[PDB]
């Protein structure tokens, strides 16, 4: 049987009629780092961007990334730790951080996606309705948000 | 005390397959079913290779009592081939007989 | 329906003996349906018409076999020979396809053979292929007794 | 083959006939349409590819 | 069936397929489900659509009660 | 099939 | 400006119902079965890989 | 359309227990279990085998959930011939006598329902349809039906309450087989309407994946509805 | 910890015995849950005491009501009081949690457990069904469910046959049925003795 | 345990009312038991209020069954008299259905009493 998947309900064509305030960010292991370099706090550096409340999410390939960075980088795991912070389950067998982000926002576009990697950033730019947000400079920047 | 135990010691899914050399009645009604996007020119279908299944049957609808007006055919309008029916409908006629011409003025 | 008659509620199937309808397994299969079945009880009044209809099955299972017989004694005096060869209900189905006995009498051999296969024989003389060779005969004892090639000879 | 047909099935015959070539017409003209847009699509892309 | 009649009535229930099932319709599908037999049959369409109201009513009345009396129907 | 089969003694 | 821009949104609603299905309204009177046909063998459900 | 007495070209689906009617129009056809009547008054379909006279049932996918999933193209359906099912939230036979044709004679379905105005009626269906048992209880206490349900195949909740999830939960780990299938109906604005329906759909498939319960499709059912899914997923008892 | 197993089958309650405890912290493995759905290994876990049918269809209900309310029945109080010895405390897995305290209740010596080692053990058994009583006389547990089914929910419901308006149906079909049988072979009576 | 049930207490009633009057006058009232059977078959209705003294009761009764299918919320008023009065007609009124329209001016006050109904069942 050929599957063609369906297009979402949440866009109008180029804008995502979804996503609006409070939002939900989807962190990346090397937002934190970034972050921390930074001095840029994780919950304020994101309403100082957007102007509202930001739920931030860690999911489980990334939490495993952060604890197998080592105790370099003890900072960023008790940073990520935080109880405002929210964790996402897989149910998926790799660990890759970079495929697992994609997936789920190719499934839901309800998510921001936080992410210094060029790699990672491309990929998201070719899926449609999907912000993405990196921290560069001093503060946080937001891309493909049309309510800025 | 008496005790017998002492003693006791010593397929409902399956569809009709079509017959060989089948009717032609059934044959010229699966072509309409292959070829129902030319019927009507207001209607448009999402395109299909629809091929004739291995097994299949005919059927006849029937209308629930409360759909005597909306949705019933009278008896006079029924016939057993569903091209029989699309004959009697004079308004389909008129457009494959006109439609009919033109493709033969342009050959 | 004779079930019916013998037990009108489910209640009766404890003390109701059904050896003379059913035999022994079935009679107690029914027996353990009972007590754990799915339906709702019914009063006296609606028993006493569901009985009626049961007993104008059993009248007319009656009546059919006395009409079989009937017919059979017509066919043993009416065609004596014709019921000793084929038998007497497709003898019978025989003359009344016809319409009479005469007209039967003055048909081929070959017609008798598929006489009851018309819907078949024309269309395979229609549509260039092989027609049928049982027709209404086929039912006949002696066909039965015949296997594979020579029920058609 | 040669047949010998009634009435009644020689207007099935024909209206079978009528709207296999309205159908063959009307698959042939979308067919020609999206060919000359693939023609078209391709003239647009040597620019983006030059 | 004080309404319309025991026999009228058992064969609109029949139509409908139950009782519950005729309660639930509205008062003009209940009138195009007696049209067929004419069970309840420009003047006489007025007393036939009033009359299938009613009878919309009276269903109901049957239906949704434990032991329906005939006092509604009465009057009605 | 009805193009295989042809039409013959027509009235 | 204001005449152009409702052109312009009526004809992008129009092409939005070829993009993806919309909701629109409903079932209006009986049932009629499906216009368009059915296709037996295409998914459109969205898999988690 | 599909008028009174217009003749149709029955087919199998893709999913077995399920037929395609062509036409003018396709619809999406069951076989009837209890031939001669109409559950809610849909049209019906009679074709005559050597000869008998059998029926089916027109599935109007405006009034079911899951019909709707089968016209959108669900990939995976565990509802299938002699299979158990336990349907949550039977209101009435307008869903689950679809669902007691597809399973057939040799399945079971575990209609379960909480309010008993709509549970009478299930029990007058279920009478026509012997493959079909009625629990007229709260789904959010399984304890109190686990006598009557063995093991089921697959698992199918319509309930339209916000802690669904729950209801799902507690019933799959009681009766639900291992690698058991789940099909879900969600509705956004009885979980929360407060925010957008993408965000409510991602926040169950969460819930689900806690519980054990892993994700293999989603569907939106536009345009037979709006602000609705299925979510099709596999139990994996032992972890996912 | 846990050496005897609670089952309430809709024929009668089932007492088992748990021959070999499963790894606990090691549950939510992968193997120890395949042993549960693997019918061989499932047998060295746990072995059938007692079964004790309930009489008939209205003791059934009645258990019904009262496993559903979280009550010991006499039925369930012989049950337990033959199979679980008086003994420090003889430990019990039960589905319910609610049940456990009328269980304490009538037998202080025996501590209820429904976590989710008993659930699994639970779970099999309600998995492999009539194969796990060795041949014992349990009917058929697809048939008995679907009696007990209808009887559990018209309780609940109330339902009466006062209600019931399919006679009414039935009378009508027959009925016509009848005035044309009735034409039907009167005519024929008319054609027979016209002859004579 | 009555068959009129949930019956809204007297300040809910009057939120009711409220609302079915507003929505009087912006058409998006269906008045009338028949005309309410005909939005849930459609399913176009918000919720739906029924008269508890209608006399009888059981002409309105069908409307319950209908809602807990289709789960559209469901409240009894104590009195028609009232119920009519606010519906903006000159007689009583014993069942009247809110349509359905994301699209209205008292959308915040229909979701409002929707809400508390709920509640209520
Ligand atoms: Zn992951």
């Amino acid at each position: 049987t050929r599957n063609i998947p369906q297009v979402s309900s949440a866009l109008f064509f180029q804008y995502n009629q979804a996503i609006k305030p409070p939002y939900q960010v989807l962190i990346d292991t090397n937002f934190i780092n970034f972050s921390i370099q930074k001095k840029v706090d994780i919950v304020r550096g994101m309403m100082d961007c957007l102007l509202a409340k930001c739920n931030p999410l860690i999911t489980d390939c990334v939490m495993a990334e952060l604890e197998k960075l080592g105790p370099k980088y003890r900072i960023a795991l008790k940073l990520a730790r935080d109880p405002r912070i929210k964790r996402l389950s897989c149910s998926h067998k790799g660990t890759y951080a970079d495929d697992c982000l994609v997936h789920r926002v190719l499934q839901h576009k309800c998510y921001i996606v936080a992410t210094n990697d060029a790699g990672l950033k491309q990929r998201i730019r070719k899926i449609p309705g999907i912000p993405l947000m990196s921290v560069g400079g001093h503060a946080y920047v937001i891309e493909k948000l049309p309510d800025v | 005390l008496e005790t017998g135990f002492d003693a006791l010691a010593n397929d409902w899914f399956t569809l009709p397959k079509p017959d060989d050399n089948m009717r032609r009645e059934v044959q010229r009604d699966l072509l309409l079913i292959k070829h129902r996007a030319a019927l009507d020119p207001k209607r448009h279908y999402k395109k299909q290779r629809w091929e004739v299944p291995e097994r299949f049957a005919i059927g006849t609808i029937i209308e629930d009592k409360s759909e005597f007006y909306s949705s019933r055919m009278n008896r006079k309008e029924r016939k057993s081939t569903i091209l029989e029916t699309l004959m009697g409908d004079e308004a389909s006629n008129k457009y494959f007989k006109r439609k009919y011409n033109e493709i033969q003025e342009k050959s | 329906a004779r079930i019916i008659l013998t037990m009108g509620i489910r209640s009766k199937a404890s003390e109701t003996d059904l050896s003379e309808i059913l035999p022994e397994e079935i009679e107690e299969r029914v027996k353990t349906a009972a007590e754990v079945s799915m339906g709702t009880e019914i009063t006296q009044t609606d028993l006493d018409n569901i009985n009626a209809l049961a007993e104008q099955i059993v009248e007319f299972a009656a009546y059919r076999e006395q009409l079989s017989n009937y017919l059979s004694a017509r066919m043993k005096a009416i065609a004596p020979n014709l019921t000793q060869l084929v038998g007497e209900l497709v003898g019978a189905r025989l003359i009344a396809h016809s319409g009479s006995l005469i007209s039967l009498a003055k048909s081929p051999a070959s017609t008798i053979q598929i006489l009851g296969a018309e819907k078949a024989l024309f269309r395979a003389l229609k549509t260039k292929h092989d027609t049928p060779k049982y027709g209404l005969l086929y039912h006949a004892s002696l066909v039965g007794q015949a296997t594979g090639k020579n029920k058609g000879k | 083959r040669a047949v010998v047909l009634g009435g009644d099935e020689k207007k099935a015959r024909s209206f079978i006939q009528k709207v296999l070539t309205i159908s063959k017409a009307k698959d042939s003209k979308r067919k020609e349409q999206k060919a000359s847009q693939r023609k078209e699509r391709l003239k647009k892309l040597a620019k983006m590819e030059e | 069936s004080e309404l319309i009649g025991e026999v009228i009535g058992a064969r609109l229930i029949s139509h409908a397929g139950s009782l519950t099932n005729l309660s639930k319709q509205a008062a003009s599908t209940v009138q195009i489900l007696g049209a067929e037999k004419a069970l309840f049959r420009k003047n006489k369409g007025r007393i036939s659509r009033y009359l299938a109201n009613k009878c919309s009513m009276a269903s109901r009345i049957d239906n949704y009660s434990e032991e329906p009396s005939n006092v509604f129907g009465s009057v009605l | 099939e009805d193009e295989d089969e042809e039409e013959v003694l027509a009235m | 400006s204001r005449v152009k821009k409702r052109k312009k949104y009526q004809k992008a609603q129009k092409k939005l119902k070829s993009v993806r299905a919309v909701y629109s309204g409903g079932q209006s009177g009986v049932y009629e079965g499906e216009k368009t046909g059915i296709k037996k063998g295409l998914t459109r459900s969205v898999k988690f890989k | 359309g599909a008028r009174g007495g217009a003749k149709v070209v029955i087919e199998p689906h893709r999913h077995a227990g399920v037929y395609i009617a062509r036409g003018k129009e396709d619809l999406l056809v069951t076989k009837n279990m209890a031939p001669g009547e109409s559950v809610y008054g849909e049209k019906r379909i009679s074709v005559e085998e050597p000869p008998t006279k059998v029926e089916y049932r027109v599935w109007n996918p405006f009034r079911s959930k899951l019909a709707a999933g089968i016209m959108g193209g669900l990939d995976e359906l565990f509802i299938a011939p002699g299979k158990k099912v336990l349907y949550l939230g039977a209101a009435s036979g307008t869903s689950v006598s679809h669902v007691s044709d597809v399973v057939g004679p040799e399945g079971v379905v575990y209609a379960v329902e909480f309010s008993h105005r709509p549970g009478r009626e299930l029990i007058s269906m279920a009478k026509k349809r012997p493959n079909i048992i009625p629990i007229i209880e709260d789904a959010r206490h399984p304890q109190k039906y686990r006598m009557l349900i063995g093991m089921v195949d697959c698992v199918f909740a319509d309930v339209a309450q916000p802690d669904q999830a729950r209801i799902i939960a507690l019933n799959s780990h009681m009766f639900l087989k291992d690698q058991g299938g789940v099909v879900i109906s969600i509705k956004a604005n009885c979980i929360d309407s407060t925010v957008d329906a993408e965000t409510v759909f991602a926040r169950e498939v969460q819930k689900l994946r806690e519980e054990r319960i892993k994700p293999l499709e989603q569907l939106t059912l536009e345009p037979y509805e709006r602000d609705h899914c299925i979510v099709v997923g596999r139990y994996m008892r032992s972890g996912l | 910890p846990i050496e005897y197993l609670l089952f309430e089958e809709p024929t009668g309650y089932a007492v088992f015995k748990v021959k070999l405890q499963q790894d606990d912290i090691g549950s939510r493995l992968k193997e120890v849950q395949e042993q549960i759905n693997d019918f061989g290994a499932f047998t060295k876990l746990i072995e059938l005491v007692s079964f004790a049918p309930f009489k008939g269809a209205a003791e059934a209900l009645e258990n019904a009501n009262d496993i559903s309310e979280g009550l010991v029945s006499e039925s369930l109080k012989a049950i337990l009081d033959l199979n679980l010895p008086k003994a420090k405390n003889i430990t019990l897995a039960i589905s319910d949690k609610n049940l456990g305290p009328s269980i304490k209740e009538e037998f202080p010596y025996v501590d209820c457990i429904s976590n989710e080692l008993a659930q699994d053990l639970i779970r099999g058994v309600r998995l492999h069904g009539e194969k796990l009583f060795k041949g014992l006389q349990s009917g058929d547990l697809e048939r008995a469910q679907l009696g007990l089914g209808h009887a559990y929910s018209r309780a609940k419901v109330k339902f009466s046959v006062q209600k019931n308006d399919n006679h009414i149906i039935q009378a009508i079909a027959l009925l016509d049925q009848l005035d044309k049988d009735i034409n039907t072979f009167a005519m024929r009576v008319k054609e027979w003795y016209g002859w004579h | 345990n009555p068959k009129a049930f949930p019956l809204a207490d007297a300040a809910l009633t009057q939120q009711i009312l409220d609302v079915v009057q507003q929505a009087a006058n912006l058409r998006q009232l269906k008045k009338g038991a028949n005309e309410a059977t005909k939005t849930l078959n459609r399913g176009i209705s918000e919720f739906i209020i029924m008269a508890a003294d209608c006399e009888p009761i059981e002409i309105l009764l069908h409307l319950p069954l209908l809602c807990e299918d289709k789960n559209v919320p469901y409240v009894f008023v104590p009195s028609r008299v009232a119920l009519g009065r606010a519906c903006g007609v000159s007689r009583p009124v014993i069942a009247a259905s809110i349509t359905t329209n994301d699209a209205s001016a008292i959308k915040t006050q229909i979701y409002a009493v929707k809400d508390k109904i709920e509640t209520l069942l």
